[PDB]
RNA sequence: GCCGCGAUC
């Protein structure tokens, strides 16, 4: 059907979502920070959720 | 301007359980020390296991003996749990001889020179009639980590006489390690933090020589970051030409040719040296002869030819 | 822990067996801890047999009446130490535990009610931000082994 | 071509897997050979070639 | 825990089970055939569980429900089962609806359907004569799928 | 290959092989027997009036498509009534409510339905039927381990299938117990009941590590240490992955 | 021939091109290679060697 | 054999640009690739010595949310820009710095008054494009030594308001990092083949190589380690 | 050179 075959599933699924999801209210809002450098710092240092 | 942590306020619950304070820390290095504490601690602690054992009676491990409560297998189960302690010596041989009726135990091994047996109630077989008797030899060794029986084979260097019971090994003193972060109570500065170190070991070790031995491990392996910088084998083969007893006329005309070495004259094809001058052709047979003699056929094919 | 799981198999195959056979063997492992410790105070013989006592009749009109008074002392002291590594308790197929009866159980022991605990990572010791799972389940070591295949 | 693919294409697309009508005409194609003849001249006569 | 139970289930089922009642009353005045009435009881039970099905997922969808800087709001549930179910990673909310919703009608001793459904999912318990009525659809795709 | 509704207390409807023989290789359920023709039966509990009586009564495939059979999962009151006036059924082959005092007999017990296999899997009701299949048969292929260790979480029935598959050594008269070895296990057999003349010990040869069929390993560990009495039937060797006589 | 069979587990740290073979099988479908390289650099000058 | 290990020899390190680094360490032995992965991150990443600014003082309305007097970008838009500014002072905890600039031209980190003692490191950064166009912008910074990150959780400081419209706030990332992330890979050496390589990757946002932050990381981790190591030390 | 039987995906 020319659809990837090789795609992730599984696990790699629900860290892809689970990572890319909003909460209402956590960690760090509203914060404004220089690009997604900073964004792994951020969370590596638990500041930011 | 960093606080140096000191090992202040140890305190020891049981022979076994050990809370190991460490008072002044920074903001955020508790956790990194007490985790980098924690794994060098569970991953490579030195300590003191049975290698092997000869009971006198057995043969192997799936036998039973007479008189006794459990299978053979089982003792060396019991055995493996033997926790003891050795002071200067790594080769320490433990023999106990027991006869009776009751449990035979750690207390009755024979009191060796500077040997301590951290718990004397640590059973290992039973006796069940009166005239039977046990008499084992025991050999602990110190090691760092798990080392399975099978594994190893340096050992069988040599024969292991029929008899030598194997018992795996596991070295580790340390069973269980957890830390905890709280704050310090030091009110002059503003915020510090405190930790807490809960370990539980076999009575092996000294949970502040255990903490010691951690830290200069991770000093040790710290060493190497704070200076990075960095920014033709066959013996039949190499020897020489004037051994293979060849006539005087083929002495000549290897010179010639230049074949200082043995290897060199067998990766010829036959194709190829007939071009050579005054050859003869009885006469490479006779090279051929003396080299099939070797089991070196020509026609090989090398890598490398070093000069030498 | 011991053995690490995949959650993505429970919902899809529906083995809630799995679940709750954790839950109600976490609530057993802490009470079989709650015995051994006792055990290690060497604490008195009344003590301990009524803490038995009351983990024994715990349920929900269940057709279990054991009880410790008829028991004298030594044999006490040997099903404690008999029961040290856990409480082997006995769900019959159709009819047994039910989840307010594992709750329970699992609140006798001082254990979360949920059955989740928080578990913190081995190698970098951050906190698993959700709570995971814990329990003990009985693994099977089946005969199809690679050494033969 | 148009009723076979159709009919195949309906009991695979229910069930919600994705199969291409080219590798459907690539089958009916080789169920196309061996015609029969009305007329003749050429060597042949009322056979199937 | 992450199963979680809809509260309108046992409250539907008794109304359900009223409607049932009735129309058996109804079959008793003699005005009403067996297919008819059979019809209807199949009608009447797919449709309560369609109901319990999508109580199930209002209640489950966005069940988490979070102040934020002022008042309250509510947003898609962080339910590990609901995340691994919308995911897509593994599972699906018909197989969702076995384990906190009904199981549902399921019948195939010979291709027809029981009018009585099982009104028990795995995360409460099933008695003997559920899971024997299950066990016919099992074994009927286990050996479907062999042949 | 399907699962007639006469399979109720008769054949495991969980425990079968999967791929080619599924629905020709089944299990007796738990109290099932033959006829004495070769049907096979299921015990019932009378029901008299609207009390269950503890009799028992043995019904073939036959016999049992005519009376009306209540359900193990129903409750019961102190002196032997139905707690409700409506209680689930089953007639013949279907299952409907019906009255109090139409019911005519009452199931044992609910593990009637499963076989051996299938018995010994805790929350057996809150797993799927196909996924109770492969559990049930994955059971009957698990090695004997080195030491055998109790389920925390079981269903009661692994002392039967210990104490009966003939794996354990059970003390046939035994009393108390005189000399335990590693491999032999002598009682001397208390005075009550004795045979008379020539008096007597009862004497047990434990069989130590031996091959099985499937080149597994078979020992046999005894369980009491000395002078611990023994009544009839206790377990004193409890064979490979069996502890205490249990199911391990 | 030259060809093996074994149970197949995870391997998360691999590659999208790259599988583990255990060294045990490799040493058996690799054996006639290996006697090429060994009679090759010299280790060994005859095949039975 | 016992308290003897494996220490990491033949190092290997890539460096790229002039604040990339991807250093390699092999071999390390089962389970301390981790250890000390983990641990320098964690130092590298919230306590390592550094400067950035943290006040910031734009002429005109002193609110967090301005219309900007047409400077063509938002003043969050600017505040961004002055996060990623890496500066260099010696010797001094706090010092003030100021911008003026007047004529169309975006505005760089060069245009900053001449202070021998703050250094920068990259004067082409741009904070703005100037206001519009035939105007001026004023604007002071302060910038102060810290350690690690600091968010904008509050001022705290001063009376009232005053602090706070005094600095607006502005996000520190004292610790001269930009990204620091390690890898652990499986090596072998002689028969031995469980054993771990370290493969540690770091970007700097300047004023320090990355083989120095890795230096500075290694050595106060160790120099922590003393009041242990000192009395059973080898030499 | 198979035939039965059991088992795995």
């Amino acid at each position: 059907n020319g659809e990837p075959i090789i795609v992730p599933s599984q696990d790699v699924v629900l860290g892809l979502y689970y990572m890319t999801r909003d909460c209402v209210n956590a960690k760090g809002e509203g914060m404004v920070l220089t690009g997604p450098k900073e964004a792994e710092r951020l969370y590596r240092s638990g500041l930011a959720s | 301007e960093f606080l140096k942590p000191r090992l202040v306020d140890i305190e020891q619950v049981s022979s076994t359980h050990a809370k190991v304070t460490l008072e002044p820390l920074e903001r955020g290095f508790g956790h990194t020390l007490g985790n980098a504490l924690r794994r060098i601690l569970l991953s490579s602690m030195p300590g003191c296991a049975v290698t092997e054992v000869e009971i006198d009676g057995v043969l192997h491990e799936y036998s039973t003996k007479e008189g006794v409560q459990e299978d053979i297998l089982e003792i060396l189960l019991n055995l493996k749990g033997l926790a003891v302690r050795v002071q200067g010596k790594d080769e320490v041989i433990l023999t106990l001889n027991k006869s009776g009726i009751g449990p035979v135990t750690a207390a009755d091994i024979t009191h060796d020179g500077d040997v301590e047996i951290v718990k004397p109630q640590h059973v290992i077989c039973h006796l069940t009639d009166e005239n039977a008797s046990i008499s084992m030899r025991i050999k602990v060794q110190r090691g760092r980590g798990y080392v399975p029986a099978s594994t190893r084979i340096h050992s069988e260097e040599d024969e292991r006489p029929i008899g030598r019971l194997l018992v795996d090994a596991c070295y580790s003193p340390v069973e269980r390690i957890a830390y905890n972060v709280e704050a310090a109570r030091v009110e002059q500065r503003t915020d510090l933090d405190k930790l807490v170190i809960e370990m539980e070991t076999n009575g092996t070790i000294d949970p502040e020589e255990a903490i010691r031995r951690a830290a200069t491990i991770l000093a040790e392996q710290l060493e190497a970051f704070v200076d990075l910088r960095d920014v033709e084998f066959d013996p039949i083969l190499l020897r020489p030409v004037d051994d293979l007893e060849l006539t005087v006329r083929s002495a000549n005309c290897l010179k010639a040719e230049a074949i200082h070495y043995i290897g060199d004259l067998v990766q010829r094809t036959e194709v190829e040296l007939l071009k050579t001058p005054n050859l003869g052709k009885k006469s490479l047979t006779e090279i051929k002869d003396v080299l099939a003699s070797r089991g070196l056929s020509l026609g090989m094919r090398l890598e490398n030819w070093p000069p030498a | 822990v011991d053995i690490v799981l995949n959650p993505l198999g429970v919902p899809s195959r529906m083995n809630i067996g799995q679940i709750l056979e954790t839950h109600l063997g976490m609530a057993a492992k802490g009470i079989g801890d709650k015995i051994n410790a006792m055990l290690k105070q060497q604490q008195e013989v009344a003590k301990l047999r009524e803490f038995i006592q009351r983990a024994y009749d715990l349920g929900a009109d269940v057709r279990q009446k054991v009880d410790l008074s008829t028991f004298s002392d030594e044999e006490v002291m040997r099903l404690a130490e008999n029961l040290r590594k856990g409480m082997p308790i006995a769900t019959p197929v159709f009819d047994g535990a039910k989840e307010a009866e594992i709750k329970e159980l699992l609140k006798l022991g001082d254990l979360p009610t949920s059955g989740q605990i928080r578990l913190y990572d081995g190698r970098t010791g951050e906190q698993f931000e959700r709570p995971v799972t814990v329990g003990y389940m009985y693994m099977l070591k089946l005969n199809h082994l690679v050494d033969d295949k | 071509t148009r009723y076979i693919v159709n009919e195949v294409q309906d009991v695979y697309r229910l069930q919600g897997v994705k199969i291409n009508d080219k590798h459907i005409e690539v089958i009916v194609r080789q169920m196309l050979r061996k015609a029969t003849i009305v007329n003749a001249g050429s060597s042949d006569f009322l056979e199937g070639e | 825990d992450d199963m979680v139970i809809p509260e309108k289930k046992h409250e539907i089922i008794s109304e359900a089970e009223a409607e049932v009642a009735e129309i058996q009353e109804q079959f008793q005045s003699g005005l009403v055939t067996a297919g008819e009435r059979y019809n209807k009881v199949i009608d009447i039970w797919a449709a309560a569980n369609d109901r319990v099905s999508k109580a199930m997922m209002d209640n489950l969808q966005t069940e988490t429900v979070i102040n934020r800087d002022g008042q309250e709001e509510k947003q898609v549930s962080f339910n590990s089962i609901y995340m691994m179910a919308d995911s897509g990673a593994r599972g699906s909310a018909a197989q969702i609806r076995q384990l906190a919703g009904m199981r549902g009608l399921m019948a195939k001793p010979d291709g027809s359907i029981i009018e009585t459904p099982i009104t028990a999912n795995f995360r409460e318990g099933l008695n003997v004569l559920q899971y024997f009525i299950s066990t016919h659809g099992a074994r009927k795709g286990l050996a479907d799928t062999a042949l | 290959r399907d699962v007639h509704p006469t399979h109720y207390g008769r054949v495991c409807p969980i425990e079968t092989p999967e791929g080619p023989n599924i629905g020709l290789i089944n299990s007796l359920s738990v109290y099932a027997q033959t006829n004495e023709y070769g049907f096979l039966e299921t015990p019932y509990r009378k029901v008299t009036d609207g009390v269950v009586t503890d009799e028992i009564h043995y019904l073939s495939a036959i016999e049992e498509g005519n009376y009306v059979i209540a359900q193990a999962n129903s409750n019961l009151d102190e002196e032997g009534h139905f707690v409700e006036d409506l209680v689930t059924c089953r007639s013949k082959g279907e299952s409907s409510l019906f009255s109090r005092d139409q019911v005519d007999y009452m199931d044992v017990s609910t593990q009637q339905v499963v076989s051996v296999g299938a018995s010994l899997i805790p929350f057996l009701e809150h797993d799927d039927a196909n996924r109770a299949l492969m559990g049930a048969n994955m059971q009957r292929q698990a090695v004997p381990t080195l030491r055998a260790d109790k389920p925390l979480v079981g269903t009661g029935m692994e002392r039967a299938v210990a104490v009966d598959s003939g794996v354990t050594a059970v003390a046939k008269r035994g009393g108390v117990v005189q000399y335990v070895d590693a491999s032999r296990i002598v009682i001397k057999v208390n005075e009550d009941e004795m045979y008379p003349g020539e008096a007597g010990i009862d004497i047990y040869n434990l069989t130590k590590y031996t091959r099985s069929n499937q080149n597994t390993c078979i020992n046999q560990m005894p369980c009491v240490s000395l002078g611990e009495p023994v009544e009839r039937g206790d377990v004193l060797a409890d064979g490979p992955s069996t502890d205490l006589g249990e199911l391990a | 021939d030259y060809s093996g069979r074994s149970v197949i587990t995870v391997g998360p740290y691999l590659r999208l091109h790259q599988c583990g073979l255990p060294k045990k099988m490799a040493l058996e479908l690799f054996k006639p290679f290996i006697y090429g390289k060994l009679e090759l650099r010299g280790l060994a000058t005859t095949i039975k060697a």
